[PDB]
């Protein structure tokens, strides 16, 4: 149970990483 | 203790993935 | 194909909430036990 | 230029959606909910 949680974290980390990117690229698009 | 530590921290990671959610939600409407 | 894409954008996110929303609901249901 | 940048943004909104998918999967796994 921890060790699948820790995974879990640490995938929700690649996620939070690749939305950020998502949301930086937008701004550059849109001139924000 | 652990695993209540490790939910808080998925919990503080959905937090910023939803405010990051919206934003992208916003953004793309002004393309 | 820019209206296209930007359909495709939402859809995505939408997926994606909606997964959030999953992992939220999932993940009180560890801690729970 | 808006064309490529969209694709960009589709093809890592992609790469989020198959981690959500591996982190859902494997909490159901770990709740017994199939
Ligand atoms: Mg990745």
């Amino acid at each position: 149970k921890v060790k699948q949680l820790e995974d879990v974290v640490e995938e929700l980390l690649s996620v939070n990483y690749h939305l950020e990117n998502v949301v930086a690229r937008l701004k550059k698009l849109v001139g924000e | 203790m652990k695993v209540k530590q490790l939910v808080d921290k998925v919990e503080e990671l959905l937090s910023k993935n939803y405010h990051l959610v919206n934003e992208v939600a916003r953004l793309v409407k002004l393309v």
